[PDB]
């Protein structure tokens, strides 16, 4: 769990030297952003639901996943993707918020994968959900913030591929 | 044994042995002596020590015995003295090990289950252990007496 | 930047997670003994052998064993002149008896790798109840005859499989005799004649 | 006080354990029993331990007497894994919540 | 003491989760399993891994193993990292 | 100059072992002098009888039964009238060293074994032998031995004193000739009936082909190849039974390599080489965070020196002194025994151990891969999705041939 | 001859080298067992006629096809020249025994022996049986103490050893 | 070569009598004496290397024509083999105390020893003085009457050791003389 400035400290403090130019021109490069993550998790609290609901309409809403026999058949299978998707849509903003993808390998990448193929859930379908669902975040957030909110999505995708 | 569950008390702590843990590992040692006698003792008298245990129990308690009881005819009777020689040679692994540990997780534990499980009753089986006690007692010195009676009653005690 | 590198999170660390894949405590993803074997498609006859002789019951549990299953090829080294003598009456189909324990000699109770062994020499007696010197020298183990082949297989229960050239007999293994013909003395008279009556041991008479 | 489990704090720290096994280790430690069960009654331990190892109060009659027979026959190591091996411990917290 | 006293059927103490394991047992497992909550639709409780490996102990490795499939669990791999088999004394 | 002079020089007057022979491989193990005394008892002249058996025989079974034209040439050195050279020179032109090393042996292989039983040491180049042979395809093998032990080198190195032994002699004028050394005089066991192969090519064990190998290394420089210097090897019986980290004796081959051990294991000794490279340049001054301070440290704590003992008072109470070398500068034991632990704790010593035990695990197992076609395989891996393709449609490396049909 | 002080510093000789710490060592081991051996050496020494009468017709015994005409021991002076031979052995061993090696035994009695009964046709079986009976002839409290015993019948199947 | 008991087997072997009680009290007093054999070569071979530089350059401060210019311990090459023959002979006296006998000494060492210092130009009867300097320095460390060096022993008697190493000492001087 170690954002930017975390990560930066870490390598700067792992070979006991202080901080040098390098250093402080990486930190400098993500305070300039600094502005426009805040914005882009503004806007992304404030439509949660309506991403969320954009995506699975978008991707697996209406393909077989949903039909008996699928996936997602019945109501507590469907209940637990929002509830799942929730949590993609809610770290990646994290992720955004820290710049440093840690937090998603920390506490949602490990054991995901082996989790979904106990369960039997499609990693396929899951995928194209996130896929989606970046696609309508880059929507709200705009082209930059959503090539920042974008970068950690297919981070979640392709560890859990 | 007093070496081992000393040993594992002060594990659980996260801290090593104090001098009262370490003062009675050395008094338990200086004690081997005297125990290798004690337990030399039942260890050949097992032909009188069973035989005159089944003695006594089947004197008090005819029922287990006669025709209907758990331990009836020639069989039955068998291994009826068979499960006496057991409880004494488990009273033998106690005095050695200075503990009923060895006495514990060997025909103690779960013992009711068995015992339940198989038809017999275990008041009789406690009857014939205390039957034990008096021969073993009676073949030992006063200081001793305290020591290999000390055992049986233990296993009376869990026995019920 | 250092080479070895570490694993944990948070401030003081060096960019890799925790235990290098952010598991800390991995569960394993061995087999079993004896199936172990059955997958590397060496030890057939072995895996065979135990199936039979009810030894792979013993092989089955827990504790950590340091097996030394023999490649069929040192099964199939078992037609020597001079070994041939000792170990073809097992073939026998009564003869299962013997089959326990000189395969029961193979079980080293305790995990024992190869590098573990670091010009070392070590004995120690099987689950078959008899002792066997393990001897690690000149990067060249040695179990009793064995000149090991494979240098470790990591098992399930912490347990190590180490493949061998040839099958290691217990040392007070006597063979089995082949199965023969009860005799009975023909007559009784032949054998009063063969007893020394008292009068012949005292010298009395010739 | 100073008080140090760092066996426990291992295996937990590295993953070895579940918080549930370094909150049920912690419930059959010396430092608890002395703590919480030496001054008080095996009844006052029982709702003491309810406060500790599921964050409520008993419930009902029978909630207690299924506990306190456990505790009267067992004691602490035999009530604390009654408690940390029921079913209202695992849907609420399973081997990673505190 | 241990968990098997006498206590069976028609017994005082309710009738309950009864080990084999000895006075202070020192034997554990190491086990590996996924326990979907099946409980989170009507709760709305935060999410929690459910595929965990642990450390269990023989003192209550069966009322584990025996709850894990209560809640529609699933073992993976169980092993036994700690303590010998076929031991008559040294469990403790 | 560590080394003064060489062994072929001889030992000038003040020394009674060589210069090079007293740090080499000389002084470990049974290659040594045996040389006679000037009256010896004549249980001290079966000592070095026996060891004139060993060395020039090459450990041969001489089946002392017969002995046949030995006993003429036994009782004229025993007698004192033959030297050492004499004798060693009379059993080079004996049937029993014909019969063995001349009757069946390539002229490649006779002068092989002339200079590992005459001489010490292996042929070092190639017109070092073609004196050897055409010095025999002119005078005969009775003036070979004679024009062969009678030049420079014998009788400086041993002398007419002391019997032949493997020369061990720390400078090699080619390195090959260390080579070639040890896989001529191959261990302990092995002798020149067993190197030659010629027990199995006789016929019932006689007359048969003294065939050689390193025929190929006469003629072309090419050295070695390091399984034949290192496993059947005098090296091993001269062994310093060390602890060395890098362990330079080789594993037995192991049945059942596979290509994916091989293919992560060349990778990781790249990993470890390419991280050698990086860290190599950064030690021994940005390693140590205190030799920054040194500077300072080192003029601050140059304040109130103490001559007798006793000072440093403090206030009134005794707080001594401890007035050494080591303790002025405040260090204790673990302050020189930390360089004794350096193989764990090191950052570079921690890559080149691992280095060197990865690439010796290599060169076992990729030379294990010199068997191909009905070669049983297992897998003793969990057979995990990790695969490397069979791309070898097109060019890839392609290695500079500028000249493909020049003329 | 080869003994304790002989055989360790002819090695402190071949190597150039003063006698060390391990060169004192080994003649420790020489004033320590001499207790013993020279118990064995005037043991021998003082009944040496009986001990070679009695193996001398012990050799005949098993071998008696040895006093037919044409064979090695056919008459008395070829029987009186076998009695003498075993005393010669039996001379040597209590030379070695006192010496503490084989040295007496390795110089005049083993070295050139293998081709000196092949040449008289002399049967060596014999020798070794007449060698064999007085170890076993030997009662261990009796005949000398027990650790003289073991140092006189470690020495007869040297000669044993090294003859068959 | 022979030792103090193979002496006496040779000895008796030209007389063919076996080695009874008449010739075991010699040799069981050589058992006796052997703590005190060991404690003697021990304390030779401790101070051996000095007992040699003591002896060699004592040498040449009592006859300094030996470093004259054309001399025979002028050279570097000359004096450090000067140092290597003192060494050789009292490595070689110390076999013979160890073994209790002469037999080791006169025939590795002292045989063919006069007739190769003639060959090599040596002076002899300096070389007579190098060695009658050791003698007295094997009597002192012996005898623990060194000046300047007391080795630690257990008190006794030492003038037949001290004796029988300075009757092989002018065995030396009686070869090359
Ligand atoms: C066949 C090429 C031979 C031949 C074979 C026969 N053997 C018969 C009986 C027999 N063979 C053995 C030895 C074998 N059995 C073993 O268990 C083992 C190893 C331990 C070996 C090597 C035994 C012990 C017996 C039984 C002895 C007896 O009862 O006499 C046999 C007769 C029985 C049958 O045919 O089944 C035959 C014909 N005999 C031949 O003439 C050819 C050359
Ligand atoms: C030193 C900077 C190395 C290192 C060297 C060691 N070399 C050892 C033996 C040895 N070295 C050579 C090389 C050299 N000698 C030659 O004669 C010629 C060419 C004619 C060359 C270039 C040779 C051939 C040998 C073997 C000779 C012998 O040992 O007798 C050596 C001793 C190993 C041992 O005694 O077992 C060492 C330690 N070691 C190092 O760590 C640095 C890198
Ligand atoms: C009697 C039990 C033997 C036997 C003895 C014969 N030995 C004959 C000759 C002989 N033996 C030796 C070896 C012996 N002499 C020594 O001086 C020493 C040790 C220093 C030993 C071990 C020698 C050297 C000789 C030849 C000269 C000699 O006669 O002493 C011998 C005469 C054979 C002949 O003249 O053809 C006999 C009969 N032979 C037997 O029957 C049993 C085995
Ligand atoms: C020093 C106290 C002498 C002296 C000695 C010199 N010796 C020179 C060569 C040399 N020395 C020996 C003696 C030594 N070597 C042995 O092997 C043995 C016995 C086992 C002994 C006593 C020998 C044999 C040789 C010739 C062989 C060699 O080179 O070592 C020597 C060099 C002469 C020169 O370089 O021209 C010297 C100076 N000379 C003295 O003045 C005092 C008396
Ligand atoms: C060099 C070694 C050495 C010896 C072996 C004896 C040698 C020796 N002991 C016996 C003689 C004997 N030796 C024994 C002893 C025994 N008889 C047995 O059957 C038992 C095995 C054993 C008892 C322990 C007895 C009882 C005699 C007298 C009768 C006999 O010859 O057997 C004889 C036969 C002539 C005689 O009676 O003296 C000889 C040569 N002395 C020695 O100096
Ligand atoms: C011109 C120079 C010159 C010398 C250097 C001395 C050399 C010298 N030293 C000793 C005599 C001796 N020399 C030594 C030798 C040594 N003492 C030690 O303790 C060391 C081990 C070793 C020196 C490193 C010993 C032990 C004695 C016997 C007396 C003693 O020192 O206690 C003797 C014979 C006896 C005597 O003369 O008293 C001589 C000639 N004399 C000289 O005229
Ligand atoms: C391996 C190496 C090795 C040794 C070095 C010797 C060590 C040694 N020296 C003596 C023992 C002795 N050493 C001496 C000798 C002397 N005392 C003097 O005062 C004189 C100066 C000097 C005479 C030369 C004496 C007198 C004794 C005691 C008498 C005796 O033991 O016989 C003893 C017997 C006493 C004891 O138990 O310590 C031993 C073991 N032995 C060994 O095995
Ligand atoms: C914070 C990191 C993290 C994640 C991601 C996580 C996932 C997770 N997803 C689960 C189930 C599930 N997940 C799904 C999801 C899907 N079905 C589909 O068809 C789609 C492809 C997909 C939606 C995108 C379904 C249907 C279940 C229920 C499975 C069942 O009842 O068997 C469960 C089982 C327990 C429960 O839901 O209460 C866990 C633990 N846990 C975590 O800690
Ligand atoms: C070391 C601890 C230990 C004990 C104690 C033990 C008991 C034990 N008792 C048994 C049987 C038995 N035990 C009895 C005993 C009795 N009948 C009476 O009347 C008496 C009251 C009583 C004896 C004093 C009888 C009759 C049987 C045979 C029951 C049947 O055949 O159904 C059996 C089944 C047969 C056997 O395998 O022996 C076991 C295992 N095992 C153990 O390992
Ligand atoms: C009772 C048996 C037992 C052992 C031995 C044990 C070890 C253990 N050592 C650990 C860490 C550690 N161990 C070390 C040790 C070392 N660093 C070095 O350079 C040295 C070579 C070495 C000291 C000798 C370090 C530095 C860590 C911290 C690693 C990290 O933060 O990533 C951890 C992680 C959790 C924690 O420490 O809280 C455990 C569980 N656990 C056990 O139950
Ligand atoms: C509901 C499905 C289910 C099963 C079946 C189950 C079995 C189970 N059997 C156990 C032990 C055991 N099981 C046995 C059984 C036997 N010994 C024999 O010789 C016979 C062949 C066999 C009786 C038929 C024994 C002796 C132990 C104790 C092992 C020990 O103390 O090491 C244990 C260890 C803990 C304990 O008993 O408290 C478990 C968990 N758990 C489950 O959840």
């Amino acid at each position: 769990m170690q954002d930017a400035i975390t990560s930066v400290i870490n390598a700067a403090d792992v070979q006991g030297k202080y901080l040098d130019a390098n250093s402080v021109e990486k930190l400098r490069g993500y305070f300039q952003t600094g502005e426009l993550r805040v914005r882009a998790a503004a806007t992304i609290a404030a439509n949660a639901a309506t991403i969320i609901k954009e995506a699975v309409a978008k991707s697996l809403l209406y393909s077989d996943i949903t039909r008996p026999g699928g996936n997602m058949y019945t109501t507590r299978r469907y209940a637990a993707c929002i509830r799942d998707l929730d949590y993609y849509l809610r770290y990646a903003t994290y992720g955004m918020l820290a710049g440093d993808p840690s937090i998603l390998d920390e506490r949602v990448l490990n054991g995901l994968k082996e989790t979904y193929n106990s369960l039997g859930v499609p990693i396929g379908a899951t995928i194209q959900a996130i896929q989606a669902m970046k696609e309508v975040t880059g929507s709200l957030v705009g082209s930059d913030a959503g090539k920042e909110m974008g970068l950690y999505f297919d981070y979640i995708c392709s560890g859990l591929s | 044994s007093i070496v081992t569950k000393s040993i594992v008390n002060a594990d659980a702590e996260a801290r090593y042995l104090s001098p009262g843990e370490l003062d009675r590992i050395k008094s338990f040692v200086l004690s081997g002596q005297r125990r290798l006698r004690i337990a030399q003792t039942l260890t050949e008298n097992r032909e009188r020590i069973v035989k005159q245990g089944g003695q006594q129990l089947f004197q008090r308690r005819p029922d287990v015995v006669s025709p209907g009881g758990n331990a009836y005819g020639e069989e039955m009777t068998a291994t009826c003295l068979r499960d006496l020689d057991y409880y004494l040679r488990l009273v033998t692994y106690g005095i050695i090990a200075g503990d009923v540990t060895p006495i514990e997780e060997i025909g103690l534990v779960g013992v009711k289950e068995m015992y339940s499980a198989l038809g017999t009753p275990i008041s009789g089986v406690a009857e014939g252990i205390r039957c034990m006690k008096d021969v073993a007692c009676s073949l030992l010195s006063g200081e001793d007496a305290a020591e290999v009676g000390f055992y049986f009653d233990y296993t009376l005690a869990a026995m019920q | 930047r250092t080479a070895y590198p570490y694993t944990g999170s948070g401030y003081g660390s060096a960019g890799v997670p925790y235990g290098q894949d952010t598991y800390g405590y991995k569960a394993t993803t061995a087999k079993s003994i004896t199936e172990t074997a059955a997958q590397a498609g060496v030890f057939n006859t072995f895996v065979k052998l135990l199936n039979e002789s009810g030894v792979e019951k013993l092989v089955e549990q827990a504790g950590p064993y340091t097996v030394f299953a023999p490649t069929d090829d040192a099964f199939a080294a078992l037609l020597e002149p001079h070994s041939f003598n000792k170990l073809a009456t097992l073939l026998r189909p009564e003869n299962n008896d013997a089959l326990r324990k000189v395969l029961m000699h193979h079980v080293i109770p305790g995990a024992f790798t190869s590098a573990s062994l670091m010009d070392r020499a070590v004995t120690v007696k099987s689950l078959a109840g008899e002792p066997i010197s393990i001897m690690g020298l000149n990067k060249l183990v040695t179990a009793g005859t064995a000149k090991v082949v494979r240098a470790d297989v990591p098992c399930a229960n912490g347990c190590i499989i180490h493949a061998v050239s040839s099958v290691i007999i217990p040392p007070n293994y006597v063979p089995v005799p082949q199965p023969t013909k009860p005799v009975f003395p023909r007559s009784v008279i032949a054998e009063i004649a063969k007893l020394p009556t008292p009068r012949q041991a005292l010298g009395l008479d010739p | 006080y100073g008080f140090s489990f760092s066996v426990l704090e291992s295996q937990v720290k590295n993953g070895q354990i579940s918080i549930k096994e370094f909150v049920r280790s912690l419930g059959k430690s010396s430092v608890y029993q002395k703590q919480f069960y030496q001054p008080y009654v095996n009844s006052r331990v029982v709702e003491l331990a309810f406060r500790h190892f599921l964050g409520r109060n008993l419930s009902s009659l029978a909630e207690f007497q299924k506990f306190f027979a456990i505790l009267s026959k067992k004691g602490l190591t035999g009530l604390v894994d009654s408690l940390i091996n029921s079913r209202e411990y695992s849907d609420y917290f399973n081997e990673e919540t505190v | 003491a241990y968990d098997m006293d006498g206590t069976g059927a028609g017994s005082l103490e309710p009738r309950g989760i009864k080990s084999s394991a000895v006075e202070k047992d020192s034997r554990c497992f190491k086990v590996t399993f996924v326990l979907p909550s099946q409980s989170r639709l009507y709760t709305f409780r935060e999410l929690q891994n459910v595929y965990t490996t642990k450390m269990v102990p023989f003192s209550s490795w069966y009322a584990e193993q025996q709850r894990i499939q209560k809640m529609g669990g699933k073992i993976l791999k169980v092993e036994l990292v700690a303590g010998g088999q076929m031991r008559s004394v040294g469990n403790q | 100059k560590v080394v003064d002079r060489l062994d072929s020089q001889p030992s000038a007057a003040f020394e009674q072992t060589k210069q090079v022979y007293t740090f080499s491989r000389y002084i470990l193990g049974p290659h040594r002098a045996v040389v006679a005394p000037v009256a010896m008892d004549p249980s001290e002249k079966e000592v070095v009888l026996r060891a004139v058996y060993r060395q020039v025989f090459g450990n041969a079974y001489i089946m002392e039964e017969e002995r046949a034209e030995l006993r003429v040439m036994e009782s004229q050195f025993l007698l004192g009238e033959l030297s050492v050279k004499e004798l060693v020179r009379a059993l080079a032109k004996s049937s029993t060293y014909k019969v063995r090393f001349f009757e069946g042996a390539v002229q490649y292989r006779f002068i092989e074994l002339c200079f590992k039983h005459l001489l010490g040491r292996a042929p070092d180049n190639h017109e070092e032998i073609a004196v050897h042979m055409r010095k025999y395809q002119q005078e005969g093998y009775d003036a070979e031995i004679d024009s062969y032990l009678d030049a420079g080198e014998y009788d400086n190195v041993f002398g007419d004193d002391t019997v032949p032994f493997l020369r061990f002699r720390g400078v090699y004028t080619p390195c090959d000739s260390f080579n070639r050394q040890c896989a001529l005089q191959g261990g302990w066991a092995n002798s020149d009936k067993a190197m030659g192969g010629a027990a199995l090519s006789g016929y019932n064990g006689s007359d048969g082909r003294q065939m050689s190998t390193m025929i190929g290394n006469y003629i072309s420089g090419k050295p070695i190849p390091y399984e034949k210097v290192a496993a059947d090897t005098p090296l091993k019986s001269t062994a310093p039974n060390w602890y060395a980290r890098p362990n330079p004796a080789l594993a037995p081959q192991p049945a059942y390599v596979s290509a994916k051990e091989i293919a992560e294991l060349r990778s990781r000794v790249s990993k470890l080489e390419a991280a050698w490279s990086v860290a190599v340049k950064q030690s021994a001054a940005a390693k140590d965070t205190v030799e920054t301070w040194r500077a300072a440290a080192k003029e601050m704590a140059a304040m109130r020196g103490i001559s007798p003992m006793g000072e440093a008072y403090f206030g009134g109470i005794a707080q001594k002194v401890d007035n050494g070398a080591l303790a002025q500068l405040g260090n204790k034991a673990s302050s020189y025994k930390k360089y004794l632990y350096a193989i764990e704790t090191d950052e570079v010593s921690r890559l080149e151990v691992d280095l060197e035990e990865a690439k010796g695990q290599l060169r076992v197992l990729e030379a294990a891969m010199a068997k191909s076609t009905p070669m049983t395989r297992t897998a003793e891996f969990k057979t995990l999705t990790k695969n490397v393709a069979a791309v070898t449609a097109a060019e890839k490396a392609d290695p500079l041939s500028k000249r493909p049909r020049i003329s | 001859m080869k003994s304790v002080i002989t055989t360790v510093v002819s090695a402190a000789d071949a190597a150039g080298r003063f006698p060390s710490n391990s060169d004192l060592e080994s003649i420790q081991g020489n004033i320590q067992r001499s207790a013993a051996r020279l118990e064995a050496a005037e043991k021998l020494a003082g009944n040496h006629e009986a001990v070679v009468k009695e193996a001398g017709d012990a050799c005949f015994a098993k071998y008696a096809y040895l006093k037919n005409p044409g064979e090695a021991g056919e008459n008395q002076e070829k029987i009186n020249k076998c009695y003498r031979d075993v005393d010669h052995y039996m001379r040597l061993v209590n030379y070695c025994l006192v010496v503490g090696g084989t040295g007496p035994l390795d110089e005049w009695g083993i070295a050139g022996a293998r081709e000196v009964y092949r040449t008289l046709n002399l049967p060596t079986s014999a020798y070794v049986a007449s060698i064999a009976y007085t170890r076993d002839r030997l009662c261990v409290p009796r005949d000398m103490s027990a650790q003289a015993g073991v140092e006189f019948s470690a020495y007869l199947d040297y000669l044993i050893n090294a003859l068959s | 070569m022979l030792d103090a008991f193979s002496r006496v087997v040779v000895n008796s072997d030209a007389k063919a009598a076996y080695v009874g009680g008449s010739d075991l009290q010699a040799l069981k007093s050589f058992i006796a004496d052997g703590n005190k054999r060991l404690d003697a070569v021990n304390s030779i071979v401790s101070n051996a290397s000095c007992m040699v530089s003591d002896a060699v350059s004592g040498m040449i401060c009592e006859n300094p024509g030996l470093i004259s210019p054309g001399g025979n311990c002028y050279t570097n090459r000359r004096m450090a083999a000067c140092l290597r023959d003192g060494e050789i002979i009292l490595r070689y006296v110390s076999y013979a105390l160890l073994a209790g006998d002469a037999s080791v000494l006169e025939d590795r060492c002292l045989n063919g020893l006069k007739e190769t210092y003639i060959a090599l130009g040596v002076p002899t009867n300096s070389s007579i003085r190098a060695v009658s300097i050791m003698k007295a320095q094997a009597v002192a460390f012996i005898t623990n009457t060194a000046t300047e060096r007391k080795m630690s022993f257990a008190a006794g008697d030492c003038t037949s050791l001290a004796s029988e190493v300075a009757s092989y000492f002018d065995r030396v001087g009686a070869a090359i003389s």
